[PDB]
């Protein structure tokens, strides 16, 4: 009967939506805090700084990580609240972001912020390494990673994907310690200052300077990682900054 | 004690042809490609070795590889002044172990299935064994050849009931297994020449990087001309290099009626059309766009597949109209993979395999259309 | 709870829009009301039934009854019906019991067919003309060790209309019956006391319906003779429940009542001059008796008639006096019987063994035209399967042999 | 234009069955007969071509962050909203088969309802939200994905019909060999692996 | 009561071997035993709870809108388990990853919801979810064992076969990492299951 | 007119001279039961019975009313039966000159005769068995009718006799037979011949159609496919030219005409030529004193399609007009089958259906248009050495039975 069907669907819809809406909105706040603490944990992990517990991570992160702002169009340090900078929100607004062309959008990211935060790791009063956030569209979700670049501006010290929504086992292997550890020692550029990090389907030759094995059965997610690095290491990303990092 | 007419009305005469005779014809058809392959395999290896080493350094290399000093023991010479006998002898030391391993390992699976399931052994395995051994890199490890034939014989043929009862090309299915399971041994610059410590890209890889002008034999320093690729004096799979040798064998089986000329014609039509289309469109960045049809013919395994594997009767379409479509799809797919797929320098194995999947559908479209004419009594 | 409220209402709106489309689609795509099914094209026989349920259920409620043995399982195939229209194509299970040529006609299994839209039916006279009567038991005496003769009497005074070789469906409710309740003569009791079949007790959980062939030629009026074989667990599976319907019949005696639910059957002879051959076995003596009686006085046929009954012992033999009279009175009919295992006291001096080979070694072996003979068979599957194989080895076409195996 | 390329991606390069391995449960089940396989493929196109663009509008108009009101993002109502929408079309579809249901309703049985809950259908909506496709691109993508799915299912049905002459061991007959056949089909569809966009 | 219902869907009515459900997830997570094991637990928990709830409302489900009711129960539970996990046990929440979508479309969750929940009482319906998920995991983990061992030399991330990359004699097999290997492995599991249980063999 | 290109003419040594001579005297004759499709005999004779020329020997249980009459007058010397008592042959020893006569009519009346009258005379005389239905190549039911009757006035079988030479001797009987077929057919009569000239019927119903080309061109199935495609609901009748002469003789003289002209040919035939014999003639006696020494095989019919004339089957078949003598010496399609099939069919797929037993699919692909002989060339060229004539009858029997 029409009367029974509308009653059950409405009643079932209301109870389930209320539970879902309450759970999502209510636990969102706790989730928001937990996720933020994670990024400080990731920057430390890639930096090689062992931290454990929210206070150790927050305390060690503030002291040891020197967030700074960089203008991509010039690759030079700028002044702002780097510690409280949300590059993601900026990339969504035309005021502090640009729209990429089909040709330019190698990483498949719709927009790129005019200014992006970088993190400097300081063993003492100097920079022992610089950590650059790079993101690019995956098969299922955007994949955000941290790349620890040594003071040389060429050698990569560490890699970690702090945001991914690819399928675990296939595309979620950006989190696999073995795959991330494979990046240590690789070179981001060639002699001609052109991106040379390449994700090799089927496995890079052992000892390759710029060869990281792709994610098995996950070409689309591996393509995103390549697309991530092909853009952010390029002209419109951190390319100019790394040349400057390279000279100083 | 008196059978009925059923058993007695059998056609009292039969054609001399039988399945056993068909297979030997295909088996003999590849002998010219096989023999040249061994000769080419030894020649390529000897040239690279002299280009990489000399003096006592060459002697140490020859002494540390059973392929080299076994050739010396039997009367050959690893020096560059070696004649055809030593080159063919050295190439045999690579082909024969691969062919022996493939024959023995694959034959074991053939007999095992027939024995357990009470089937009589079938002679189709003669073609599968020889073709698989002639489409692998010369340096392929034997243990990988054993696995490749095992996958091809078992997964592609036996589990479907054996010869005449499968849908996918067994030999190419085995090669795909090695291609995707152990790509390092069947893809790259270290497997297509048997000179240890030698790195050399084959012609197709070279054209995709730079252009036809980049077509160089690193060992000799001499340019690779179209004539070179046609005769097969180029690096590659033992058996694919010589377009001339394959044509000679292909002519016989085509003449004997064992290999379909509609499939072969379709492959050429698809290849010429698409490659010419790429030529006209052009690409300032992708060098594969400018490869003409006549270069596509003498490069890679296009010739071997068109002549000896696309013509696999069981895996192809069973209708004359479908055979054209089946061949055209192979030729189109091969050029497409060759040109617009960066990962693969050649795409014939994948191309034939793709076409195998769709040959039954092409027949269905054709056969259902015949039924529409029949249900209309052919308009009579 | 600002966002929680907004999501809850927006969710409901999305759901309401989706269901409203579905509900709207249901109204404009799914039939409403009641389903009307036409039976034989006669408006009176047309049945108006609400949607849902199988066809075998709706038809039974109306005045037309469809024969069914397996029921709602689609196994026997005796409930085949002609669907002129509706119902779609034949389900794959139905094809197991219906040939493609039959499918062209429109034959379908009512039970396997689900009634969901208007359908057309052409049920025949026999299926339409089913009458339920409750006869009175006169005699339930045991003819043999495991065979009982039942004399059911119609209370309406009018005899039963049926063809030779027909059958009547017997329906009984749930009931617990013990084998000890059966009354058996001393002759057959002695065989029964060795294995003590009286120990078995049957408990029919749900009402059951079965079929029983007739043992009275039509001219016999007022009485439904039936021959019943007691159902006991299988020789290979003693760990089986005992008989439920046959056991219930055996429990009855003089004065008892049972339902016949009208007649049915498709076992009959051919109105020709070809020689007739009868092969009876066990409970098969019921339909065979009707054929011989039908062909002697109902038809007064002068055609050659032969009967070959398979029995295990002289005790097992019954109806011998009637067969002897028919053979003696009319020479056109001759009956014979062979004992598969004569008792020591029987001292049988006639045919011994199975009619499978006895009939061949005596009559069909020297027969000039075994194919030119109508064959009718009813008995244990072993006897039927073996006999038909022997008949087939003699070049007897299936159209010349009619099988009515009772299991 | 750009659209033809999108259609090519969603049919061949991104073949949902043989490339992405989505919808294998219905794909490996109704694969025996070309006519039945073709009917399901047609229905899948119908469901896909309607499901994706409708969910695209709902996502961009309701579930899109900061879309209905500024500061409220109903992203968490993404999976429940989409599956519910997909389920509705399936619910309408079941009745619609009743007009063409004899050929497929009996054969599909349990899987007609299971079209909702097909990895292929849910995934297509996800890509339409994980990516940013206009309404015109959503229709082209949805139709293309369905057609590519139909090509694979219809192809597997052609192969299986051809296997009437095959001699399959018992135990592999039916599902077991079908899985092997599908694995072999995926092998040949890997020809497009390097193809990009 | 007995364990027969729990173990029936393991080898007698395996959801992937005899029935055809959940194959899509089998080909993605059977690359690792770790991912496979988590997927089995997720499917077991969700199938059992969802089957349980549908039984409570079985008599009230309209066939017209049954699918909506069935999916809503499944989707709500999966979303909540994801939200609950994100707020508490956030580290594991990342682990559930995209498995929120991959369990909703798992055909086992809806398949058992219609065949069993709709025609059974909730308590036995719950037992159906635990049992079906078990058989799903029997196939998932058996395939995961071969794919991880032969494709990576590792089981649960622990190196059983030394890899050449680590100076180990074993060269990993690249096909075991891709989808086709799972197709072939599952087919051979069906062969073993149906040759040891001929009752399940398909007729001719 | 209609030209055939796809086919095969087997170039076997020992072609006949195409001159009609007298064969060895025949004192033994038989009718072969197994030749008639779906024929279950009801015997009307016993061993030792004396029979007349056109006396009934047996009847068909599954084709009621069809009478199989003797070819000669004499004695029944044996009734050979095989497995399950299948009637192989009913041998009659020639003796005497007795015959059963029938009504005779003028030539100008035959075209006007009532259809039922023609059927009765043909059925009673036993000449009704000359007709075969195409969709099953069975003797037509007595009560059935056909809108298209095909006359095979050509013979492209290897070593076959020339119909023109035989028809030339019996021009009046052949024309009279065509007139009778004109009245018998509901539609038209198709006289399928080669380019050569033949006597013509004055009826507008009788149309002459020329077929040229290799072997398959001379088969009634080929002619039906091009002129009157057959299906379950479009049934054609087939009759060869010598039976047409017999039909004309029956309705002109009132007597069953049983003489036949058959080519005795083959590599081991010393003087291959055309010989006069009788229906069902004993082939052992027919080839006596005409074969080279050695172990030879006598074949009723052509080498492509025919019965091994050994033992109970060593008699001329009903539909066979030639005797060929020879010395005793998995569906992998390489394109051989298509080359010998001129019909609008996909032969490899059809043969696969027969191998697989897919009866319904084979029906869809045109099995119903086929007789076993239409698949003889496909059998000949088969690398797997399948015998498709047998597979087709198994499929056709299945269709008849289930249908
Ligand atoms: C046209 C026709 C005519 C027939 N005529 C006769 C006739 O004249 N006489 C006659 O006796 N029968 C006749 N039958 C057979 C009749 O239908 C019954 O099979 C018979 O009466 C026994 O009934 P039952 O239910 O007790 O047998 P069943 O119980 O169905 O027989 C099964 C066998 O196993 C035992 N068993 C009981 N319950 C079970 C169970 N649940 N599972 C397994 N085994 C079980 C029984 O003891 C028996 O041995 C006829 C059938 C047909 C179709
Ligand atoms: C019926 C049997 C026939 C046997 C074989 C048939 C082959 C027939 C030739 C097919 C057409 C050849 O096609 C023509 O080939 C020549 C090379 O020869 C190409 O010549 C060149 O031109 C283009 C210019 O755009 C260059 O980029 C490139 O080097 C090459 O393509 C032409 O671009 C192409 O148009
Ligand atoms: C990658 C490129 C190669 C693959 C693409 C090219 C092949 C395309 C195949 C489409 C699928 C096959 O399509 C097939 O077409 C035929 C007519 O030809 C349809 O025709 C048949 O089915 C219809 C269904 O309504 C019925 O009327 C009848 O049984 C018949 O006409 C088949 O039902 C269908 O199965
Ligand atoms: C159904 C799907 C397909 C089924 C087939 C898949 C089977 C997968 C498991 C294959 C394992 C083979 O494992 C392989 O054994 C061989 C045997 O020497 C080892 O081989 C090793 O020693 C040999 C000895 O000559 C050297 O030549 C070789 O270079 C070296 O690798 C490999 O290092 C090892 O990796
Ligand atoms: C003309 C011809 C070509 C063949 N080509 C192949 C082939 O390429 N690969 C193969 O494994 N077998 C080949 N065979 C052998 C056999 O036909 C084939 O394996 C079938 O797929 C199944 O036996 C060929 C046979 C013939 C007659
Ligand atoms: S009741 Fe037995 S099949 Fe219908
Ligand atoms: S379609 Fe069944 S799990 Fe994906
Ligand atoms: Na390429």
């Amino acid at each position: 009967s029409i009367k029974k069907t509308l009653f059950v669907v409405i009643a079932l819809s209301l109870v389930c939506s209320i539970i879902v809406s309450a759970a999502a909105v209510g636990l969102r706040d706790k989730q928001k805090e937990n996720a933020a603490l994670d990024k400080q944990s990731k920057i430390l992990q890639v930096a090689g700084i062992e931290a454990k517990g929210s206070k150790q991570i927050v305390e060690l992160f503030n002291k040891s990580i020197e967030p700074r702002l960089v203008d991509f169009n010039t690759g030079d340090f700028v002044e702002g609240d780097a510690a409280n900078y949300d590059q993601r929100k900026a990339a969504k607004e035309a005021s502090e972001s640009i729209k990429l062309t089909a040709e330019q959008d190698k990483a498949k990211i719709q927009r790129r912020a005019n200014v992006g935060v970088v993190y400097l790791v300081k063993d003492g009063d100097k920079t022992s390494k610089v950590i650059l956030p790079v993101h690019g569209n995956g098969l299922w979700s955007m994949m955000y990673a941290f790349v620890a670049v040594e003071t040389d501006g060429n050698t990569v010290s560490g890699l970690t994907y702090y945001e991914q929504g690819e399928t675990p086992g296939l595309g979620g292997e950006v989190e696999n310690p073995a795959w991330r550890a494979q990046w240590v020692g690789k070179k981001l550029f060639d002699e001609n200052h052109k991106p040379a990090i390449k994700i090799v389907k089927g496995g890079a030759p052992q000892g390759s300077e710029h060869g990281v094995d792709g994610l098995s059965g996950a070409t689309l997610t591996s393509n995103g990682v390549q697309n991530t690095f092909d853009f952010w290491l390029g002209d419109m990303g951190f390319g100019p900054f790394l040349t400057k990092v390279r000279d100083g | 004690y008196t059978p009925g007419l059923v058993t007695k009305r059998s056609s009292h005469v039969r054609d001399s042809v039988d399945l056993k005779r068909i297979m030997i014809m295909v088996w003999l058809a590849v002998f010219p490609a096989m023999f040249w392959g061994m000769y080419n395999a030894g020649g390529q290896a000897i040239a690279a070795l002299n280009h990489l080493y000399s003096g006592d350094q060459l002697a140490a290399i020859v002494a540390g590889n059973w392929h080299y000093w076994l050739t010396e023991m039997l009367g050959g010479t690893m020096s560059s002044d070696a004649g055809w006998g030593s080159k063919m002898l050295l190439g045999a030391t690579y082909f024969l172990p691969i062919y022996a391993t493939v024959f023995i390992v694959g034959g074991f699976w053939e007999v095992l299935f027939c024995m357990v399931r009470k089937h009589e052994v079938n002679e189709g395995f003669f073609v599968t064994s020889i073709l698989f051994a002639l489409i692998v890199p010369p340096t392929l490890p034997l243990w990988q050849a054993a696995l490749g034939i095992t996958f091809g014989v078992v997964v592609a043929k036996e589990v479907f009931g054996g010869t005449g009862r499968n849908f996918l090309n067994p030999a190419l299915a085995g090669r795909a297994f090695l291609f995707f399971a152990y790509p390092a041994q069947i893809s790259g610059d270290l497997v297509w020449t048997a000179a240890d410590g030698y790195s050399g890209a084959t012609a197709l890889s070279q054209w995709a990087q730079g252009g036809a002008g980049a077509l160089i034999n690193n060992a000799t320093g001499q340019t690779i001309t179209w004539m070179d690729a046609f005769i097969g004096n180029i690096p590659g799979s033992i058996g694919e290099v010589s377009t001339l040798a394959l044509m000679i064998g292909a002519a016989f089986i085509v003449y004997m009626g064992i290999a379909s000329w509609r499939i072969i014609g379709g492959v050429m039509i698809g290849m010429i059309l698409l490659s010419t289309l790429f030529n006209v469109i052009g690409s300032d960045t992708n060098a594969m766009f400018n490869m003409p049809w006549h270069w596509h013919l003498v490069l890679g395994g296009f010739a071997f597949g068109m002549f000896f594997m696309a013509t696999d009767p069981v895996s192809a379409s069973f209708t004359n109209s479908g055979k054209w479509a089946y061949g055209i799809l192979i030729g189109v797919m091969c050029v497409l993979i060759r040109v617009v797929n960066p990962a693969y320098p050649e795409g014939m194995m994948l191309a034939i395999l793709f076409a195998n999947l769709f040959a039954p559908l092409f027949d269905h479209v054709v056969v259902e259309r015949n039924i529409k004419r029949r249900l209309a009594r052919y308009g009579k | 709870m600002s966002t929680i409220i907004f999501g809850v209402v927006m969710f409901t709106l999305i759901i309401l829009a989706l269901v409203l489309v579905i509900l709207f689609a249901k109204s404009k795509l799914v039939p409403t009301g009641d389903i009307t099914i036409s039976i034989n094209g006669d408006p009176e026989k047309a049945i108006v039934t609400q949607p849902g349920g199988k066809l075998l259920t709706a038809l039974a409620g109306a005045g037309v009854f469809v024969s069914s043995a397996c029921g709602g399982g689609g196994s026997c195939g005796q409930c085949r019906v002609k669907i002129k229209s509706g119902g779609g194509d034949i389900l794959p299970t139905e094809l197991d019991h219906i040939s493609k040529g039959e499918a062209r006609e429109g034959e379908r299994l009512a039970c396997q067919v689900a009634v969901k839209a208007d359908m057309d039916l052409e049920l025949p006279e026999e299926i339409f003309g089913v009458k339920k009567w409750e006869c009175t038991v006169i005699s339930n005496d045991n003819k043999a060790t495991f065979i009982k003769e039942l004399k059911l009497a119609i209370p309406d005074g009018e005899s039963v209309p049926f063809r030779a070789g027909g059958y009547i469906q017997i329906e009984a409710p749930a009931h617990h019956v013990k084998y000890a309740d059966f009354d058996v003569p001393e002759k057959y009791r002695g065989d029964w006391d060795k294995f003590n079949l009286f120990r078995y007790e049957s408990k029919v959980d749900e009402p059951i319906i079965r079929a029983y062939s007739m043992a009275n030629y039509p001219e016999e009026f007022g009485i439904i003779m039936l021959n019943v074989r007691i159902a006991t667990p299988p020789p290979n599976n003693p760990n089986v429940p005992p008989g439920q319907m046959s056991s219930y019949i055996w429990s009855l005696k003089a004065g008892d009542k049972c339902t016949i639910s009208g007649p049915f059957g498709e076992f009959f002879a051919k109105d020709t001059d070809a020689e007739m051959v009868f092969i009876g076995g066990g409970a098969g003596m019921a339909p065979m008796r009707s054929h011989i009686f039908d062909q002697l006085k109902r038809l007064k046929s002068k055609r050659k008639m032969s009967y070959w009954y398979g029995a295990r012992s002289k005790r097992e033999m019954f109806y011998v006096e009637d067969f002897d009279g028919l053979a003696a009175e009319n020479d056109n009919f001759v009956w014979h019987c062979a004992l598969s295992d004569p008792q020591p006291e029987d001292n049988w001096t006639g045919y011994t063994g199975f009619i499978h080979n006895v009939l061949y070694e005596n009559y069909l072996k020297d027969h000039e035209a075994p194919e030119d003979c109508e064959y009718y068979m009813c008995g244990p599957p072993m006897m039927n399967a073996a006999v038909i194989n022997m008949l087939k080895n003699l070049g007897v076409e299936e159209e010349n042999i009619l099988l009515d195996d009772f299991g | 234009e750009h659209y033809i390329s999108l259609l090519v991606k969603s049919i061949f390069i991104e073949n949902m069955a043989l490339s992405f391995f989505l919808g294998m449960c219905t794909f490996l089940a109704v694969s025996k007969k070309v006519k039945t396989s073709f009917g399901l493929g047609i229905a899948v196109i119908v469901v896909l071509t309607i499901s994706v663009p409708v969910n695209n509008l709902v996502y961009n108009l309701v579930l899109k962050p900061d879309a209905l009101v500024e500061g409220v993002d109903l992203s968490f109502l993404n999976f429940i909203t989409f599956i519910g929408v997909i389920a509705a079309l399936v619910q309408i579809l079941e009745m619609i088969l009743d007009r063409f249901f004899p050929p497929l309703y009996n054969a599909l049985g349990i899987f007609l309802p299971l079209i909702t809950v097909n990895c292929a259908i849910f995934g297509g909506v996800s890509f339409m939200v994980q990516r940013d496709y206009s309404f015109a691109e959503s229709v082209v993508y949805g139709f293309g994905s369905g057609v590519g799915w139909m090509l694979a299912i219809v192809a597997l049905a052609g192969i299986r019909e051809k296997m009437k002459y095959s001699d399959v061991p018992p135990g592999l007959r039916g599902l077991g060999i079908t899985f092997i056949t599908a694995g072999l089909m995926a092998l040949g569809f890997m020809s497009f692996s390097g193809v990009q966009l | 009561e007995l364990k027969k219902s729990v173990l029936a869907p393991v080898l007698d009515n395996n959801p992937i071997a005899l029935q055809v459900l959940g194959v899509c997830s089998a080909l993605a997570v059977t690359t690792k035993l770790e991912t496979a094991f988590v997927m089995t637990l997720a499917v077991m928990f969700v199938t059992a709870l969802s089957n349980f709830f549908v039984s409570l409302i079985r008599n009230h489900i309209p066939n017209s809108v049954r699918i909506i009711v069935q999916m809503a129960i499944i989707a709500s539970l999966v979303i909540v388990v994801d939200q609950i996990l994100k707020a508490y046990l956030y580290d594991i929440s990342k682990q559930l990853s995209v498995f929120v979508g991959l369990i909703i479309t798992n055909c086992i969750v809806m398949g058992r919801a219609e065949a069993f929940a709709m025609k059974s009482e909730p308590i036995p319906s719950f037992i159906d979810g635990i049992g079906n998920g078990l058989g799903y995991g029997f196939v998932l983990m058996t395939v995961g064992f071969f794919r991880e061992l032969l494709g990576s030399g590792k089981l649960f991330g622990l190196e059983v076969l030394p890899l050449i990359s680590n100076g180990g004699w074993y060269q990993p097999n690249g096909l075991m990492l891709l989808a086709p290997s799972a197709f072939f492995l599952i087919g051979f599991m069906i062969w073993a299951i149906r040759t040891f249980k001929p009752e399940q063999v398909e007729a001719k | 007119m209609i030209t055939i290109k796809k086919g095969l003419d087997l170039p076997i040594a020992g072609t006949p001279s195409q001159v009609i001579s007298d064969g060895k005297a025949i004192k033994k004759v038989a009718l072969l039961g197994e030749e008639y499709v779906g024929m279950r005999p009801t015997m009307h004779v016993r061993v030792g019975d004396e029979v007349k020329k056109a006396q009934i020997l047996f009847e068909d249980k599954k084709n009621p009313g069809v009478k199989f009459t003797s070819p000669v007058s004499g004695k029944v010397v044996e009734i050979n039966r095989g497995a399950k008592r299948v009637l192989q042959s009913v041998v009659i020893e020639v003796a005497g000159d007795d015959q059963v006569t029938f009504d005779k009519f003028e030539a100008n009346q035959l075209a006007s005769l009532n259809r039922d009258a023609i059927k009765t005379q043909l059925v009673e005389s036993g000449l009704w068995t000359a007709f075969r239905t195409r969709p099953f190549s069975k003797v037509p039911a007595i009560d059935s009718t056909s809108e298209a009757i095909f006359v095979t006035a050509m013979d492209t079988n290897p070593l076959a006799a020339e119909p023109t030479v035989v028809i030339n001797e019996q021009s009046e009987a052949f024309v009279a037979g065509l007139d009778v077929l004109s009245a018998l057919t509901t539609g038209k009569v198709y006289v399928c011949k080669k380019g050569t000239s033949l006597p013509r019927s004055q009826q507008p119903n009788v149309e002459e159609h020329v077929f040229d080309g290799p072997h398959p061109a001379g088969l009634a199935g080929t002619h039906m496919h091009f002129l009157y495609p057959v299906s379950a609901d479009h049934v054609a009748w087939s009759i060869n030219y010598q039976d047409v002469i017999a039909v004309g003789q029956l309705f002109l003289t009132g007597e069953l005409y049983t003489q036949r002209v058959v080519s005795l040919a083959g590599p081991v035939v010393n003087k291959p030529r055309l010989v006069r014999t009788v229906m069902g003639a004993s082939l052992e006696q027919l080839v006596d004193s005409e074969i080279m020494p050695g172990e030879v095989r006598i074949i009723s019919g052509s080498v492509l399609s025919g019965t091994k004339a050994t033992g109970p089957h060593a008699y001329l078949g009903r539909y066979h007009l030639q005797v060929s003598v020879l010395r005793e010496g998995s569906m992998v399609p390489i394109g051989n089958y298509e080359k010998v099939m001129p019909l609008d069919m996909e032969p490899t797929l059809l043969l696969r259906d027969l191998c697989a037993g897919d009866s319904d699919s084979a029906v869809r692909l045109g099995a119903l248009e086929l007789d076993e002989e239409d698949l003889a060339l496909c059998t000949f060229v088969c690398p797997g050495k399948y015998e498709y004539g047998q597979l087709l009858r198994e499929c056709l029997d299945k269709i008849e039975k289930e249908g």
